[PDB]
């Protein structure tokens, strides 16, 4: 059961980190009115 | 005695104040005299023409070459496409 | 306890993965102009 | 003649089959040679004497003891620690002297200024004594190595082979 | 023309005599496909970490801190005996040191954008780099010690994994591998 | 060459300007850091060492009627939990804040290193200025001597479990060593 837990923790941490650092990458500038 | 009244914490506070004051006092002393002496320089017993001694210190080649991804692909081609069998042509 | 971390090895994904992505994010962050802009949002990207 | 081996150093006969002087500074090499020679003179003299006198109280402390066994007992006693720390204190200033010599100064390899008897007043006498010191030191290196390996094979001191 | 390290392989195109520690040893064309500054920085970082690691391998056998859980002769087992919170504190401190030293330039595209030289993090309390020849010889000595420490740390760590004995402790009572 | 060390050179910025300059600086401490800051540190260390040596001697010889008679290390341990060491630390730190202010004044030239103009008695202040340099020399010498002497004291107290006056009166060897028998 520990291997499943470590796999789930790895996957969740990866996706949450991707979300967090993606919304930190100047997301407001990604609009069609940006010049 | 516990916390801010413990003598051990008083000793630790004195040590921490010493550490905090170390940077200004000794940094200023270094700024006044910072090994800026004509006799002050390192010495090595090895000859300067020994193999492995660079011509110039702290070399920074420009490297107008392949990108990092091409290098990684080359390292992978080490294991999926080595030059072993092209000799027998 | 803590973040559901009953085994120390569970701390390896919880730190190395956020750091590694951050390193990638660093390559983004160093590229951007990090000066003040005085606007609602920064259009420099 | 080997490259990098000029005649300005005493005891030179152009003996260098391996180009150590071509890759390492000759000042460092001569300082190391003189230090090894002096240490070996003292070591050979001590290894000879320790088979005869053994001092007043060392006999009941170390038992009999000899050479490598004497080192093994003495490191456990504490004499070796004292000798190591005091000779390391001296060798700190020896390191300073070597650094100053390599940086450029009037100092020469092996010149520690230890001439209490003023035996260096005559220049030619000092010139002869430099070669004397070098050759006796090289002989002392060879002799100390011989005594050490003879003790390894038989477990006897330098005098137990003679007597 | 020739490498002088492997005299049958010719000198690598990117390995000139400018860089320190260069004897022409690059049989696999890493310098042709990777930046030499990045390679030298990685080599120096690995080697400095290995120098500190070998010194720690000797010292932890010789001397231990009186804190509980810090009294393991075997360094590999000492990693797991020490509380994990302290190890994570060390990891975060080293990460902060790396970020501060590189100034946010952690990628090969930007690490040397301002120059900064490969492996030159500005750590020089004693001005031993004033002389150019002395600096070059010190760089060669640092590279040689770095490579030697990498190999020695690998050997000591694998032998510790096999014998469960500290290196100096393992040197006495050698007990060849089939005994375990 | 250096006066103190015949086989070494005079350590550059080391001359008769500061008292007790025999040219003894084999490691370039006076070149890594300012010589006046180092002199201030040396004077602080030496004065504290002189006070510590006198205190060690008197505490071994005599004790006040309101303090437990214990060895000086045991005195430190006992008064750490009693609060007296806290009082000493507090007042010494209060004085040393102004001491650090004076040291920062020393760094930007101005005042002499280790000089606080402290002179309750008329010794080398007026009518005796011609002896002042002499006094300075004596001071640092005592300082250096104390910086060794106290050290020996405590470490001798660590190895023989005896006071320095006890070791002088009964100079027995290191414990367990007269029996010897290491082989
Ligand atoms: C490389 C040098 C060297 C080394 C490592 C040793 C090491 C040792 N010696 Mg040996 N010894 C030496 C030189 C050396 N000795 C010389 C040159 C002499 C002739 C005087 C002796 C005579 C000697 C005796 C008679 C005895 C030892 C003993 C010992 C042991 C205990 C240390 C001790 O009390 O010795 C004391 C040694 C001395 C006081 C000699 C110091 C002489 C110095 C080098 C003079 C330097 C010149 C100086 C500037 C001019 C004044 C130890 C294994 C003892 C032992 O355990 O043996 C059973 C012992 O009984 N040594
Ligand atoms: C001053 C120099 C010197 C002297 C006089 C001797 C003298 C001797 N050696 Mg030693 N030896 C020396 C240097 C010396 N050796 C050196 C430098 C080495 C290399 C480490 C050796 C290694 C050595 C070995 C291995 C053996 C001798 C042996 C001998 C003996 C046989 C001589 C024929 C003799 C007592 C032999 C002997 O009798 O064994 C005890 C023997 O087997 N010698
Ligand atoms: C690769 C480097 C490395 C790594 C990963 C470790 C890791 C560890 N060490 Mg070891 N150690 C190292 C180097 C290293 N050490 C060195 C170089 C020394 C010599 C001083 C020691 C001496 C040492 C002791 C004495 C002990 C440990 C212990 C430990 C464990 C707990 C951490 C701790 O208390 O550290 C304590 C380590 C230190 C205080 C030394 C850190 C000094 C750093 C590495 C050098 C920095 C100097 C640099 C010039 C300053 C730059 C300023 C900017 C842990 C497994 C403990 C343990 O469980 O052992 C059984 C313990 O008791 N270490
Ligand atoms: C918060 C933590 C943190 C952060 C942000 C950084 C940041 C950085 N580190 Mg790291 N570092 C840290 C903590 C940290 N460090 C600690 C605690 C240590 C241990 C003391 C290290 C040890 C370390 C080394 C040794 C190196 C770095 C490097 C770097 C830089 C490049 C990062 C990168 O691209 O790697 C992203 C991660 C990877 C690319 C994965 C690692 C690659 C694997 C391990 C290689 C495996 C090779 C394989 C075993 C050999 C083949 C065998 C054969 C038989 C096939 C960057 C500035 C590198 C650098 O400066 O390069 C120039 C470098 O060489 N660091
Ligand atoms: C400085 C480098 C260094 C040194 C001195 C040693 C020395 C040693 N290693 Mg280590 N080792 C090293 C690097 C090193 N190794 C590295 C880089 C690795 C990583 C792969 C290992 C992995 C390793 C393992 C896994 C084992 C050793 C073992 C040994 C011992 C047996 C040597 C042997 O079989 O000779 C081999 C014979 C020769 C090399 C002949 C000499 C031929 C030329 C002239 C050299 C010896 C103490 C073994 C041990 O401790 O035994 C219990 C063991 O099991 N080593
Ligand atoms: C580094 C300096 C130093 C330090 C840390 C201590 C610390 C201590 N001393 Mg010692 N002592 C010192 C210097 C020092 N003393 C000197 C110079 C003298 C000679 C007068 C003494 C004479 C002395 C006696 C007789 C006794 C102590 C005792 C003690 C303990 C309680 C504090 C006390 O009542 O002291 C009192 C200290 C003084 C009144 C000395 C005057 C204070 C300073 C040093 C004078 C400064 C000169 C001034 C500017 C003019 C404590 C462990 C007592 C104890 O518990 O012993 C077991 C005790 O009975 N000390
Ligand atoms: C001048 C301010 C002052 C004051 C108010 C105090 C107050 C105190 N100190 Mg002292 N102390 C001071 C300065 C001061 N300290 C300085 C400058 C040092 C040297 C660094 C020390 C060193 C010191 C030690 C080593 C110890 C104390 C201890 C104590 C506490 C116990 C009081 C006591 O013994 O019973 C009442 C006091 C007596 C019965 C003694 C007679 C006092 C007479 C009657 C009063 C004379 C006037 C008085 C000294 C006020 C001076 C200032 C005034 C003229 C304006 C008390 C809180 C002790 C402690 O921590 O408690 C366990 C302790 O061991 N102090
Ligand atoms: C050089 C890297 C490093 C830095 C820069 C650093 C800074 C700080 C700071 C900031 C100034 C604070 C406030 C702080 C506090 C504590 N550190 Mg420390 N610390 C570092 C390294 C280690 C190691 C290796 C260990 C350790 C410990 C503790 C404990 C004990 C917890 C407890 O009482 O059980 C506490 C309270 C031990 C540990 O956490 O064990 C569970 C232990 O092994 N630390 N630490
Ligand atoms: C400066 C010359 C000198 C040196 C360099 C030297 C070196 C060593 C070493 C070094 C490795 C050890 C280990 C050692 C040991 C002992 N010495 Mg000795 N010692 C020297 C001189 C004297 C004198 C004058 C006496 C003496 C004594 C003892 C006793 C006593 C108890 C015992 O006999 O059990 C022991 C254990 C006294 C005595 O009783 O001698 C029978 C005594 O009067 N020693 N001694
Ligand atoms: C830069 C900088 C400065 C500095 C500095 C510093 C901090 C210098 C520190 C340097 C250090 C610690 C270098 C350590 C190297 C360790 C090595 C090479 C270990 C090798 C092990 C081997 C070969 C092995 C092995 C083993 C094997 C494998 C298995 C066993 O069976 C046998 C054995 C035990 C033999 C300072 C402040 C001075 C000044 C300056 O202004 C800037
Ligand atoms: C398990 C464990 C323990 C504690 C917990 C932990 C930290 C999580 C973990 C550690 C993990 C770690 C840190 C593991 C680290 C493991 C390491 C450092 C492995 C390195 C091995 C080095 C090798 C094989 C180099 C060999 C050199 C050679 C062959 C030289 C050849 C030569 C060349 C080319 C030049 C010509 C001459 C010759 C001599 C021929």
């Amino acid at each position: 059961m520990f291997t499943l837990k470590i796999v789930v923790y790895t996957t969740v941490t990866l996706f949450v980190s991707l979300f967090t650092f993606g919304f930190l990458s100047n997301d407001a500038s990604r609009n069609p009115n940006r010049k | 005695p516990q916390g801010f009244t413990s003598p051990k914490n008083h000793f630790a506070s004195v040590i921490g104040l010493w550490v905090l004051f170390a940077l200004p006092v000794w940094s200023a002393a270094y700024k006044q005299a910072g090994c800026t002496t004509p006799d002050w320089f390192g010495v090595s017993q090895v000859a300067e023409d020994a193999p492995g001694v660079g011509l110039l210190a702290k070399a920074a080649p420009e490297y107008n070459g392949p990108s990092f991804r091409e290098g990684l692909e080359y390292v992978f081609s080490f294991v999926w496409k080595p030059p072993i069998l092209i000799a027998w042509k | 306890e803590a973040l559901g971390v009953d085994d120390g090895r569970l701390l390896v994904p919880l730190v190395l993965i956020p750091v590694f992505i951050a390193i990638l994010f660093s390559n983004f962050a160093s590229t951007q102009d990090n000066e003040d802009f005085f606007d609602t949002y920064d259009q420099r990207r | 003649r080997p490259p990098g081996l000029d005649g300005t150093y005493v005891g030179d006969i152009g003996f260098d089959p391996l180009g150590f002087s071509s890759i390492i500074d000759m000042r460092w090499l001569r300082e190391a040679e003189l230090k090894h020679g002096r240490v070996c003179m003292l070591a050979a003299t001590g290894m000879i004497v320790q088979d005869v006198y053994q001092f007043p109280g060392v006999t009941k402390s170390f038992g009999d003891a000899k050479m490598t066994t004497l080192h093994d007992v003495a490191v456990k006693q504490g004499s070796m620690q004292q000798l190591l720390v005091w000779l390391g204190f001296l060798e700190i200033f020896g390191f300073v002297a070597i650094v100053q010599m390599l940086q450029g100064s009037d100092r020469q390899p092996g010149d520690f200024g230890f001439d209490p008897l003023n035996c260096a007043a005559n220049p030619d006498a000092l010139a002869r004594r430099q070669l004397v010191e070098l050759k006796n030191g090289r002989l002392a290196m060879i002799a100390t190595a011989g005594m050490l390996h003879h003790f390894f094979i038989t477990g006897k001191g330098p005098i137990q082979l003679i007597t | 023309d020739r490498s002088y390290s492997m005299p049958f392989l010719s000198r690598p195109p990117a390995l000139d005599g400018t860089m320190a520690g260069d004897v022409g040893f690059d049989p696999l064309g890493f310098s042709n496909y990777f930046d030499l500054k990045w390679l030298r920085e990685a080599e120096l970082k690995h080697g400095r970490i290995c120098m500190l690691g070998c010194l720690g391998f000797i010292t932890q056998e010789k001397i231990q801190l009186p804190l509980p859980g810090f009294d393991n002769k075997v360094a590999t087992e000492a990693f797991f005996s020490v509380p994990a919170g302290g190890l994570w504190q060390i990891f975060f401190t080293l990460g902060a040191i790396e970020i501060l030293s590189n100034g946010g330039k952690l990628a090969p595209a930007d690490m040397f954008a301002e120059g900064r030289a490969p492996g030159d993090l500005g750590f020089d309390p004693l001005n031993l780099s004033g002389d150019d020849a002395a600096l070059r010889r010190f760089e060669l000595a640092e590279l040689k010690h770095a490579r030697l420490a990498m190999i020695g740390l690998g050997g000591m760590l694998h032998q510790m994994l096999i014998t469960k004995q500290a290196p100096l402790e393992q040197l006495a009572n050698f007990q060849p591998i089939q005994y375990y | 060459f250096s006066e103190s060390v015949p086989f070494l050179k005079t350590p550059t910025n080391l001359d008769g300007s500061l008292p007790g300059d025999v040219g003894f600086d084999p490691l370039g401490f006076s070149e890594v850091f300012d010589i006046r800051v180092l002199r201030e540190a040396e004077l602080k260390h030496g004065r504290i060492a002189m006070l510590a040596t006198l205190g060690y001697l008197v505490q071994e010889a005599y004790v006040l009627p309101f303090f437990e008679k214990v060895p000086p290390i045991q005195a430190h341990d006992a008064l750490v939990k009693s609060g007296g060491m806290s009082q000493i630390l507090l007042w010494t730190s209060f004085l040393e804040i102004f001491g650090g202010i004076a040291l920062f004044s020393t760094i930007q030239g101005r005042r002499y290193p280790g000089d606080f103009s402290f002179d309750p008695l008329g010794l080398s202040q007026g009518k005796n200025a011609d002896k002042l340099e002499q006094y300075q020399l004596a001071e640092i010498k005592h300082s250096r001597l104390a910086m060794l002497a106290f050290s020996g004291f405590v470490h001798q107290g660590f190895i023989t479990k005896q006071g320095v006056l006890e070791q002088l009166g009964n100079f027995r060897p290191i414990p367990g060593f007269p029996e010897a028998t290491f082989f």
